[PDB]
């Protein structure tokens, strides 16, 4: 559920080597995963 | 598929037996059996059901409060525990399945039944 | 307590930084591509070597190092989980460049970078599965852009080769043409600073946290350390131990920033939107410096 | 990509002060992100347990919650004449909530047979052109029931519909109404129509049949 | 605290409406706002989310890309704007808070739901209910129980109250649940019982009225 082109001199997710460059205007169809993890144990050192 | 009840004979008043009848045909489990009592030559009436595995034990009304249901997984086999027996409960008990996974009531096969007689 | 500034990735500022990227990414191979030669590849792809040696110092170093560094500060599970996502990644293009400041063999940096960049569809979510384990118990191996990395290869290995057949069929415009590409990369690398600046303002002062400016600053140097040791340690021959060190520390780190996005919703990962770029200004700071104590040490030998 | 959920008991039936215990198993890890629902007939749902364990403000002591690795259960220590409403187990630990089928807690009593009557269709309803045949089930405690139509020994499908009301306050029963709805040529070309009435609590099914 | 939702009604397919969720008590620009849909005599199911500090939307499977929400921390309001609402998307629309937990830092249950307004989309308009008595038949279960019943049908607008002798009679009276035709209109059905005493000896009929409309019938059930 990632399609991303990466870029190796990027550091944001929108770079990519993507023509249209789409990442960077409104409605980017690169993450198809809306389906995302609010996951509670991510402030626990452990 | 078929089944055959054991228990049935003759007690004292107040009395208490162990009515129960096993299947030779299949396994009971995903399915549901249920009594029936025969009152001599008058009608065929319904004592109590057995549903599902941890599902539920209804009874009738007459019976409610002495009667007890209880149903074996493992052995295919139900048993109707009776407790303070009365001459009324004088009837020839008798079984079914139901053949529907929803209860709806479609009691395909039956069984022969046996004479249970209240003697005081 | 931390937002972005509001339409971020969207506004032009973003938009011209994100194109002025790919030019600068377009004439860094175009420049590289006059260095390298198509039989010395061959042989060093006939004769694996200091790619094998390149392969298991990477990926035997970096990750464990992540893990150890996670381990170690104390850090939360993100901030672990960030920087074990950044620590599998390839070995990411800016590594020719470093290698190329320190007369390193740039035929065998393609040929590592190029190579640990396929391998990586492999060993990426396998490293993933295998140290992940304690930290999240979630997949993060449907993530991973297959895809994008195949096509990013490809699409980087373009620009070279057309250097490569410039070089050797036709040398009268090679001077003019790295000229250029000198001179587009110093403006475009100008350009890059200043907009990234304008970029994120005021909202990186809230990524600064000393665990995560420690793990960003010490896991580049522990990698070209651990890098050149190994590497020292099968007896190469001075340039070959350089590029791999430069190819060891140097990561690919706009995978890291893609996956923690579709992975994680923009509360939970908060100020590690922002660990990528400490990554990449620690890891130029760290390569500048090694650059200039190289030159510094041959000028003296 | 949803993560399902697998609330178990559908309809349990148990009276006062007895034990009730609902449960939701997970199909996917949700760590402790749990939330329980009580939501009355015809209002709002209303909030018990969050996090699978804790008990929201204002909830009497009753209900309690645990956790078993992917395992969910909600047990009441006593019911009480006001706890007899839908449940449902949500989750959070994920972007795309997702809610449980619902489990119905209904009084429960002995078991009556139900009382079936046929309606043929009036005069004006025929002369308007539909004729709708009306059978009612009425006051039958253990509400499954199954209703089939049946003409000159032959089965409808797929043109009949049927309503259920809620548990009686007092008798605490059920009545079901099912309605077959024809053209009128389909109507006139037939000669007799009769309903067949299925329930655990008759022996044989009893069908009730009138003639135009 | 309270939420409450306006903007409830009927909807033509493949029209569009606005539902908002005037909050008070705190404020949206920090809160986590939900929209939950109770479709008519089916579980609750979920629609769509809004977290406005970070901008953060994400939608439902069935409804993603013809649902839209909004947030306006200026007015205080979450809107829900729909497009080319399909047949099935008749149902009670909740609007829900997110609970914060401070001594485990993470999210809690929906604690405050606003009343709800019912969305209803279909084709057909507004008509008057039909009234079918039901006579008894004389041989039906005689003795000491006889069913009387009375069957309205075709009106779509779903409110619809019926009684018996204008209320006078509340013995064993059962008022069944409207239900959906194929053709889109409701019909409902309404029966009581008797001791079959010459059926009564009384005059039973029908009291059926109907608010988005003007009519009332009055129909004699009289024996067959």
């Amino acid at each position: 559920t990632n399609l991303s082109v990466p870029n190796p001199l990027g550091f944001f997710p929108d770079h990519q080597l993507d023509p249209a460059f789409g990442a960077n205007s409104n409605n980017p169809d690169w993450d198809f995963n809306p389906n995302k993890d609010h996951w509670p144990e991510a402030n626990k050192v452990g | 598929v078929q089944l055959q009840e054991s228990g049935g004979g003759l007690v004292q008043p107040g009395g208490s037996l162990r009515l129960s009848c096993a299947a030779s045909g299949r396994t009971i489990s995903r399915y549901a059996m249920s009594w029936f009592r025969q009152a001599p030559g008058k009608e065929r009436e319904f004592v109590a059901v057995a549903r599902r595995s941890g599902d539920g034990a209804f009874y009738a009304d007459s019976v409610q409060g002495r009667f007890t249901v209880s149903r074996d997984d493992a052995k295919n086999t139900v048993y109707l525990q009776m407790n303070s027996l009365k001459p009324e409960d004088t009837a020839v008990y008798y079984c079914a399945i139901d053949s529907d996974t929803f209860y709806s009531g479609s009691y395909d096969y039956w069984g022969q039944g046996t004479q249970v007689t209240v003697s005081s | 307590n931390f937002t972005l500034p509001p339409n971020f990735g969207k506004r032009p500022t973003d938009l011209a930084l994100s194109v002025i990227l790919v030019f600068m990414l377009f004439f860094i191979m175009l420049s590289l591509g006059c260095t390298m030669e198509f039989s010395k590849i061959k042989a060093h792809l006939w004769k694996p070597k200091g790619l094998a040696i390149a392969l298991v110092a990477q990926y035997g170093i970096m990750p464990l190092t992540a893990f150890v560094l996670g381990k170690v500060f104390r850090l939360k599970n993100i901030e672990a989980l960030a920087i074990l996502v950044c620590g599998c990644s390839p070995g990411g293009n800016l590594s020719n460049v470093f290698s190329l400041a320190m007369k390193g063999d740039m035929n065998l940096s393609i040929v590592m970078t190029t190579c640990s960049t396929f391998c990586a569809l492999g060993m990426m979510p396998l490293l993933l599965y295998i140290y992940s384990r304690g930290i999240y118990d979630g997949d993060l191996k449907d993530k991973v852009p297959y895809k994008g990395i195949v096509i990013s290869l490809v699409l980087v290995l373009i620009p070279c080769t057309i250097g490569i057949v410039l070089k050797s069929k036709r040398p009268q415009y090679m001077r003019y043409v790295i000229k250029g590409g000198m001179i587009i990369i110093l403006l475009c690398s100008v350009a890059v600073t200043v907009l990234s600046a304008i970029n994120v303002g005021k909202s990186i002062m809230f990524a600064m946290t000393p665990l995560l400016i420690a793990t960003s600053s010490l896991m580049p140097f522990i990698g070209f350390l651990l890098g050149y040791v190994l590497s020292a340690l099968f007896c190469l021959n001075g340039r070959c131990r350089r590029t791999v060190s430069m190819e060891t520390g140097c990561q690919n780190v706009q995978l890291c920033s893609t996956i923690l996005n579709v992975a994680f919703p923009p509360e939970v990962i908060g100020p590690l939107f922002f660990f990528p770029l400490l990554y990449m200004i620690f890891q130029l700071g760290e390569g500048l410096l090694l650059i200039a104590i190289f030159w510094c040490y041959e000028k003296f030998k | 990509s949803d993560i399902q959920m697998t609330q178990s008991p559908s309809s349990l039936s148990a009276s006062v002060g007895d034990r009730v215990t609902i449960t939701c198993r997970a199909s996917q890890s949700v760590s402790s992100a749990v939330a329980w629902y009580q939501q009355k007939p015809g209002k709002a749902p209303k909030l018990l347990i969050y996090s699978a364990s804790s008990l929201y403000s204002g909830v009497p002591s009753r209900f309690s919650g645990s956790r078993s690795g992917t395992d969910f259960t909600l047990t009441i220590s006593s019911l009480q004449p006001e706890d007899f409403a839908t449940y449902y187990c949500q989750q959070y630990r994920y972007s795309l909530i997702t809610f449980g089928q619902g489990t119905k807690v209904e009084i429960k009593r002995t078991v009556a047979a139900p009382s079936v009557f046929i309606f043929p269709p009036s005069d004006s309803q025929l002369k308007s052109g539909t004729a709708s045949v009306v059978c009612l089930l009425n006051n039958f405690y253990p509400r499954e029931a199954k209703v089939q139509w049946k003409v000159d020994n032959a089965l409808q499908s797929g043109n009949s519909q049927e309503s259920v009301t809620e548990q009686d306050s007092k008798d605490s029963t059920y009545s079901l109404s099912s309605t077959l709805t024809l053209s009128k040529a389909d109507y006139e070309k037939h000669k007799v129509y009769a309903c067949e009435v299925t329930h655990q609590g008759l022996s044989s099914p009893v069908t009730k049949s009138f003639n135009r | 605290v309270q939420l409450v939702e306006s903007g409830g009604g009927l909807v033509q397919p493949g029209g569009s409406l606005r539902l908002s969720c005037a909050a008070s008590g705190f404020n949206v620009s920090s809160s986590y706002i939900h929209w939950v849909r109770q479709a008519p005599g089916k579980g609750l199911e979920w629609v769509a989310s809004i977290s406005p500090y970070y901008s953060y939307t994400s939608y439902a499977d069935s409804v993603k890309g013809r649902f839209t929400i909004s947030a306006d921390t200026s007015k205080n309001t979450a809107y829900l704007q729909m497009n080319s609402l399909r047949a099935e998307d008749t149902a009670v629309y909740y609007c829900a808070r997110y609970q914060y937990d401070y001594y485990y830092s993470y999210y809690a249950g929906l604690d405050y739901w606003g009343q709800g307004t019912l969305v209803t989309v279909s084709s057909a308009s507004t008509k008057g209910p039909s009234v079918f008595p039901l006579a008894p038949s004389s041989k039906s279960t005689s003795g000491g129980t006889a069913a009387l019943g009375c069957l309205v049908k075709d009106y779509f607008p779903e409110p619809v109250t019926v009684s018996w002798n204008s209320g006078a009679l509340t013995s064993g009276v059962h008022t069944f649940p409207a239900v959906l035709q194929s053709s889109g209109l409701y019909s409902l059905s309404s029966v009581v019982t008797v001791p079959s005493s010459s059926l009564g000896t009384q005059t039973y009929i029908c009291n059926v009225n109907h608010k988005p409309s003007n009519t009332k019938v009055d129909k004699k059930v009289e024996p067959k």
